[PDB]
């Protein structure tokens, strides 16, 4: 049995950490996401890969919104994505968004 | 060593609240580097304005103004001439250059 | 590997002996006194003619030729001395460069009227460059060199004494023999270790790394963070129900509306009152705060 | 923004990179051994990368939210979050020009087409085995030949 | 497992046990590393060092204590060594405490830091001669090879080309001819015809051998070795006999020795024990190979037992043996002395003459470092699954 | 003699002199004349060259970036340094590589000012170039840079390419919370839209929601009595739980 | 099936017919000997070496033999069909139906019902691009593969300029090979 709402996280990434004395975390794969595309329930995916995985500043917002019972806030930019952009900017790349 | 083990960052963690009003006022000097630049550097409104300052370039420069405090306090390097003049004399180099300059003078 | 091209580079050099660089020193020093002769010639003006220009310019080039000829002649000395301090700390080419710089300083400080071998002269500067460079750039955390003294002495007495007992020594024994406390040598044994890398595999298959397992005790807990703001909200809701004066006394006193604890006379200074007037209203306020109807909602907030 | 049209990639020019960074370091140091605090001009340099401790300058003279956007010119550190240290890029100016590798050792070498040169011949150029004529006048050779 | 342990110690129970069922001259497992290791000789030939008498002391704590107090279940180890000068002869005999040594229970177990751990048996192929025949798909004909592997050395393969003839590259150096191995081995081209001419496909090797002269082709052999080095009288025969007739770096298995005799129909009624490779076995597998690729069924040898000619199997049990734990720990003591002695012979020079006791030359530390090194971090040492007595069995 | 006329040098600054003193256009239409005239291994070379000369010819870029005079530095939290308990330090591999860079730049930087024979100069610049190369990608030119244990380090491309790649960082998938797993049995009295649920795991999952609801009716003072009261598993949570599910 | 989607050379090689007419059937050195006579006629087509283990194909009326009338693209022996040559001869529309019957047969052998239009969806990406046989007038490198709709959009601006006879055939290519030719560049980075 494993179960978790909120617990410890990694120091390298912001992902939940799972071991014996940890609550465990549930590893969500790839074909799973393919079937999520097959429904096309994309707001679920935006819920999954952002506020549940890597963006720290959203977790306080959605958690506190659940505390007050207010509206679900909009999922902000996955900051883990922007980490790749900084890696590209490390290697002589004028990358840019328009 | 796969076991649930904790390490440490360094620094501080604070749960302070956020706001965008009632902050301390400021003042802006625009320091000028050697390579013709103007860098709007915000300073706290109660502060001192120093003379030299390493800037966003990674170099130091002067102010927005033309005070020019001092181009001094630097020292010359310990050259090979000083290290020569420790163990050798002026007469040594004068007569020795009479020897060598004689040797090119006689070719 | 640039050792092939670099030994290949220095292999073109001919070896030199003592009596040559005796004269080459006169050529170089003739170059430097022709140099300062040129600078003082620029000081006083009155420029010498063309032959008395090309002779000093010629000998200024000549001291560079014999100088660089000597440096070429002792790159082989840099290799021959440096070539056994490998296997530890630093890449060999770095050792080449710092041996070159120490050899430059030894060239700058050499005398031939002392009558010695030039290499035996330079050996202090070369090995001293080894101690300096390996003192600097061999660790992730730079340790000052006086501690490196007892790193060398501690590894010496520790290794040789470890042979003397024939086994692992105890820290109180090193505290006895190296005449310190066991907490001293224990601190040094803490300092001596290299940092562990992050990217190696965990001993097995083979896909995961080490970075998956790092527990933060300085992590951002959510429930205290939400708890903190609503706590401040309960500070507002409870603290605004008391009197007009005591709100300003507690807020301006405790550093709440501004963030800084103040002296006694500072908040009495804006009111035009005494310190005792502040202390009796504040202390009586502390009697008001231990009224338990307020304390009931605030006890769990500890 | 969250209204993105494209995402275009080019070579980062030298001026833009030194428009990106907030400073240039010059020491091979991380921290002190004892107090474990970041050193000047090394790795983790607070002066160009920011506060490791939340809203606390290294001078330690200011701590509060009302002191924000300002610079302790004693510490040389702007007062802000610590999390932005995962965002600030640095740079190092060079003492000599340096070629990039992905145009050279990549197959085929776009450098080798780019000036119409052999790869193996270019290798001994950039690994410094031989000279090459880069520019010669034709006037003085021509008429004075 | 109990009789496997039993043997590095070499029990009296092991002595009679492996003495009544034949077993003429039983030698200890430690001894098996001793007499190949001892005597120790310097490069100058002026001093010498010897080992003798592996034995054991008593236990220091019972199993309930060791499992309780979380230690190793060990016992001391004594081996009586001797330094012997070669210039005058010296009798520095000194029984040296070689270190602690882990011990097996009557449960067949081991205790490391209180943890009960188990040694797993590791199946490996036996070294020896592996004959094989493959058929290509261009011209669909029959090439006949053999791969002969020793223990701890290089390899050699006697192949057959798609055309004529052979495949005789040793340690994978492109090809060799059979005759230059034999003529450069020091044999006439006449005896190539006499002993190996019936066997007529190799007459084409003696045709296209393209070099007449023993050393005149053996210099080209050394050109096949390096390439590009002026050969001397060293690299003519002695370097080759450092690969096949020096038993210090090229040492096939004792059973692999027995497997060579057993396959090749050698002088097998022999109590022999060695790891040296004669070339007579090499020409024997040459002629067995060509009698195979001429098409036969049987074969005898002058001086030995006749052999039915056949190909070999890959995964047959006679080709795939078991390294037991005493062979495992035997290898770990072997590498432990391989790392231990490799500074001792180095310090046979730089230590002071007449001022050395055998205690000053022995470092017992890397040995026990190799032991505790072995029981940690190996996938052959695992925890006992104690949740079912069946499971533990 | 004749050194007044030509210019010759070595390495990357001369390469920059090549790049600055180069034009696209007459080269380009020259290769247009080749693909009008030539054929075989006279046009195909102009083909393979004409693609990339055409590529610089199209966009408003320059080949200036192919050489560099400034090297950027990645933010430090992507090479973070962690101390464990007991004073056990761990960090990234890239940092001492940057240290080799800064030591060679300051080393050359001080060494030029004295002046030197050129044997030193191409040595130091060559070490600088290889330091840049090992910074970007270890093992591409010659022997790979290994450290302790004779094992190779992690360069920039190592963070990008391989089994830590863009699949293996992004599209590999990861673990998230508000989840769980257990073993399953049959529920044959249920309906299709129905399912069952083990209740300890359920209350373990729905913690912030029930923590909201239990305080709303006055069973609790705050979040802290809420969460602590959950950790005590007091019997007042259950009738709340059927409402919140 | 996995090879039949990347569409390599099948090991069960049997040629198909190339022209209508009759056949001249013979034996050869351990294989067979095959000659097709055209119907118009003209050049007679000869097939040399197909192993006698790979025996005849059955048509409908009962068995292939010598003197038999030859169709447009009838397969000659048992085995498997090359996609590229029946593409070269009969046309794309057929090769569609061919691959449908081939994969569809494989799922029919286990009796698993999969609707055809999914297979059609997989078909549609396989014939998107064409090659450059002739450069024509406009920058088209031969040996390259170019989208058909872009090729027809570039030939749509056929205002005079000198004519543009950029020639190309419809090109089948393997689905990995086809999947390399993208524009999105980070899916391309994902290999
Ligand atoms: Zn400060």
């Amino acid at each position: 049995i494993h179960a978790r709402s909120t617990g410890p996280y990694s120091m390298i990434t912001q992902q939940p950490l799972g071991g014996k004395a940890q609550f465990g975390g549930q590893r969500f794969g790839e074909m799973e996401c393919w079937a999520m595309q097959a429904y096309g329930a994309a707001y679920t995916l935006q819920e999954l890969l952002t506020i549940k995985s890597d963006d720290t500043v959203g977790r306080v917002k959605v958690y506190e919104a659940i505390v007050k019972g207010e509206n679900i806030p909009e999922p902000g930019i996955p900051e883990s994505f922007k980490v790749l952009l900084k890696e590209l900017q490390s290697l002589c790349l004028n990358v840019e968004v328009l | 060593a796969d076991r649930v083990l904790r390490g440490s960052r360094l620094g501080a963690v604070s749960y302070e609240t956020d706001r965008n009003h009632d902050l301390a006022p400021r003042q802006i000097a625009r320091y000028r580097t050697d390579n013709g630049e103007e860098f709007e550097v915000p300073f706290a409104d109660d502060a001192e304005i120093p003379g030299t300052w390493l800037c966003r370039n990674g170099m130091e420069g002067t102010l927005i103004e033309g005070d020019l405090p001092e181009p001094k306090k630097v020292k010359p390097p310990r050259t090979h001439w000083d290290m020569l003049l420790e163990r050798r004399s002026i007469e040594e180099l004068e007569e020795l250059l009479k020897e060598r300059l004689e040797l090119i003078r006689s070719r | 590997d640039s050792v092939r091209a670099y030994l290949k580079q220095i292999g073109k050099v001919a070896l030199l002996n003592a009596e040559e660089e005796v004269e080459l020193a006169k050529r170089i020093e003739a170059g430097l006194y022709a140099t300062q002769l040129m600078t003082e010639l620029s000081e006083r003006g009155e420029k010498l003619p063309a032959a008395q220009r090309r002779d000093m310019m010629w000998i200024c080039r000549d001291g560079d030729r014999a100088k660089n000829h000597l440096l070429e002649a002792n790159l082989r000395l840099v290799v021959s001395l440096a070539k056994r301090y490998t296997g530890r700390g630093m890449a060999f080419l770095d050792l080449i460069q710092e041996g070159n710089l120490g050899l430059i300083r030894a060239v700058e400080k050499f005398d031939y009227t002392k009558g010695y071998k030039f290499s035996t002269y330079a050996t202090w500067w070369i090995r001293q460059a080894i101690t300096r460079a390996m003192a600097d750039q061999a660790r992730t955390i730079r340790i000052p060199v006086h501690m490196v003294e007892v790193i060398n002495k501690l590894g010496r007495i520790q290794r040789e004494l470890l042979q003397d007992l024939g086994r692992e020594p105890t820290p109180e024994e090193l505290a006895k023999e190296m005449d310190i406390t066991p907490e001293k040598v224990l601190e040094i044994q803490q300092y001596a270790r290299e940092p562990i890398s992050l990217d190696q595999t965990i001993g097995d298959e083979g896909d995961s790394q080490l970075g998956d397992f790092i527990e933060d005790s300085e992590a951002v807990v959510a429930v205290d963070a939400v708890s903190f703001t609503l706590l401040q909200d309960q500070l507002q809701s409870v603290l605004d129900t008391l009197s007009e004066r005591e709100a300003g006394v507690v807020r301006l006193r405790f550093g709440l509306t501004d963030g800084q604890p103040r002296t006694l006379d500072e908040i009495g200074q804006v009111y035009g009152v005494t310190r005792e007037r502040i202390r009796q209203i504040e202390s009586k306020t502390m009697s008001k705060l231990r009224h338990p109807s307020r304390s009931q909602v605030l006890r769990d907030y500890l | 923004v969250n209204f993105f049209d494209e995402l275009r990639i080019g070579l980062a020019t030298a001026e833009d990179i030194r428009q990106w960074s907030y400073g240039e370091v010059k020491k091979p140091e991380t921290i002190n051994y004892r107090t474990l605090k970041p050193e000047k001009d090394g790795l983790f340099c607070e002066k160009i990368f920011g506060p490791t401790r939340d809203w606390e300058c290294y001078c330690g003279k200011y701590k509060r939210v009302r002191f924000k956007g300002i610079i302790c010119e004693r510490c040389g550190v702007e007062v802000t979050r610590a999390k932005v240290r995962r965002e600030r890029m640095g740079h190092i100016e060079l003492a000599a020009p340096v070629t990039h590798i992905w145009y050279f050792k990549g197959v085929p070498s776009r450098l080798g087409y780019l000036l119409d040169l052999a790869p193996k011949d270019l290798e001994k150029i950039i690994y410094f085995a031989a000279y090459v004529i880069t520019s010669v006048d034709e006037e003085m050779r021509h008429n004075e030949l | 497992q109990t009789d496997s342990f039993e043997w590095l110690i070499g029990s009296p129970r092991w002595r009679e046990s492996a003495a009544e069922r034949g077993d003429v001259n039983p030698v200890g497992g430690l001894e098996e590393v001793l007499y190949e290791l001892s005597p120790i000789e310097d490069f100058s030939g002026s001093m010498s060092l010897s080992f003798s008498d592996p034995r054991f002391d008593d236990v220091k704590a019972p199993v309930d204590e060791c499992k309780d107090k979380d230690m190793t279940y060990a016992a001391p180890l004594f081996v009586t060594a001797e330094f012997i000068n070669n210039n005058t002869g010296e009798i520095k005999s000194q029984t040296v405490f070689m270190g602690d040594f882990p011990m097996m229970t009557e449960k067949g177990t081991f205790i490391i830091n209180g943890t009960e751990r188990v040694v797993v048996s590791q199946l490996v192929r036996s070294p020896g001669v592996y004959f094989d025949e493959t058929i290509d798909k261009s011209t669909d004909k029959t090439l006949h090879s053999v791969k002969v592997i020793p223990s701890r050395g290089a390899w050699l393969e006697f192949d057959v080309d798609k055309r004529d003839t052979v495949g005789v590259r040793i340690d994978r150096k492109r090809r060799q001819p059979v005759t230059v191995l034999l003529k450069a081995l020091g044999w006439t081209s006449e005896q190539i015809v006499e002993r190996f001419g019936f066997s007529e496909i190799m007459r084409s090797t003696l045709e296209k051998d393209n070099t007449v002269g023993t050393d005149e082709a053996l210099l080209d052999i050394y050109r096949k070795l390096r390439p590009g080095e002026p050969p001397t009288k060293e690299s003519a025969q002695t370097l080759l006999e450092n690969l096949f007739f020096k038993e210090k770096r090229y040492d096939l298995a004792r059973v692999g020795r027995y497997k060579v005799n057993k396959k090749l129909g050698l002088h097998v009624g022999e109590p022999i024990t060695s790891s040296t490779l004669t070339e007579e076995d090499v020409v024997a597998t040459i002629e067995y190979l060509v009698r195979l690729h001429e098409g036969q069924t049987t074969m005898t040898v002058p001086g030995g037992v006749e052999v039915p000619v056949e190909t070999d199997d890959i995964d047959h049990f006679g080709n795939r043996r078991l390294r037991t734990v005493g062979e495992l720990i035997q290898n770990q003591i072997r590498v432990g002395m391989s790392r231990m002695e490799r500074v001792v012979r180095e310090r046979m020079t730089t230590q002071d003459v007449e001022a050395i006791t055998p205690q000053t030359l022995i470092n017992i530390r890397p040995v026990v470092a190799a032991i505790k090194e072995f029981f940690g971090t190996s996938q052959l040492s695992q925890f006992m699954d104690q949740n079912n007595p069946l499971s533990g069995l | 003699r004749y050194g007044e006329y030509f210019t010759g040098a070595m390495g990357a600054e001369s390469i920059q002199k090549l790049i600055e003193n180069f034009d696209i256009d007459a080269e380009a239409e020259s290769l247009r004349d080749v693909i009008r005239n030539g054929k075989g291994q006279k046009k195909l070379r102009a083909l393979k060259r004409l693609k990339v000369v055409a590529a610089f010819q199209q966009s408003g870029n320059s080949p200036m970036g192919m050489v560099l005079d400034a090297v950027p530095v990645i933010p430090p939290e992507l090479r973070p340094m962690v101390q464990l308990d007991g004073g056990r330090f761990a960090t990234s591999d890239l940092n001492d590589l940057y240290r080799r860079v800064i030591n060679r730049n300051n080393r050359l930087k001080r060494l030029i000012d004295l002046g030197a024979p050129e044997i030193i100069v191409n040595n130091e610049k060559r070490m600088l170039q290889e330091s840049v190369d090992a910074l970007f990608d270890n093992g591409r030119r010659g022997r790979p840079v290994t450290g302790p244990g004779n094992r190779p380090l992690k360069s920039l491309s190592d963070l990008l390419k391989g089994k830590q790649g863009r699949f293996r960082q992004n599209l590999l998938g990861k673990r998230v919370d508000y989840s769980g797993r257990s073993v399953i049995v049959v529920g044959p009295q249920l309906k299709l839209h129905q399912c069952g649920l083990p209740k300890l795991m359920a209350l373990e999952l729905f913690k912030p929601f029930v923590m909201k609801r239990l305080v709303d009716l006055n069973h609790a003072q705050n979040i802290k009595s809420a969460k602590r009261m959950v950790e005590r598993q007091r019997p007042q949570v259950w009738d709340v739980l059927e409402e919140v599910i | 099936v996995q090879e039949l989607f990347e569409a390599r050379v099948p090991r069960g090689k049997a040629p198909i017919a190339d022209v209508t007419g009759r056949v001249r059937l013979e034996d050869g050195e351990r294989f067979y000997k095959i000659t097709i006579v055209p119907d118009d006629g003209g050049e007679e087509v000869v097939y040399d070496k197909i192993s006698k283990r790979q025996r005849l194909r059955v048509f409908k009326e009962r068995v292939l033999s010598d003197g038999d009338h030859v169709e447009v693209g009838q397969q000659l022996m048992e085995g498997s069909a090359d996609p590229h040559e029946v593409l070269r001869v009969q046309g794309p529309r057929e090769v569609q139906i061919h691959l449908v019957r081939e994969v569809q047969e494989v799922y029919r052998a286990q009796g698993v019902s999969i609707h055809d239009k999914h297979i059609e969806v997989i078909v549609r990406q396989m014939l998107r691009r064409v090659t450059i046989i002739d450069s024509g007038s406009t920058e088209f490198l031969p040996g390259s593969l170019i989208d058909r709709a872009e090729f027809e959009a570039e030939n749509r601006r056929v205002v005079a300029e000198g004519g543009e006879p950029a020639a190309g055939r419809p090109v089948l290519m393997g689905i990995t090979k086809a999947s390399l030719a993208t524009d999105s560049w980070l899916s391309a980075a994902s290999f």
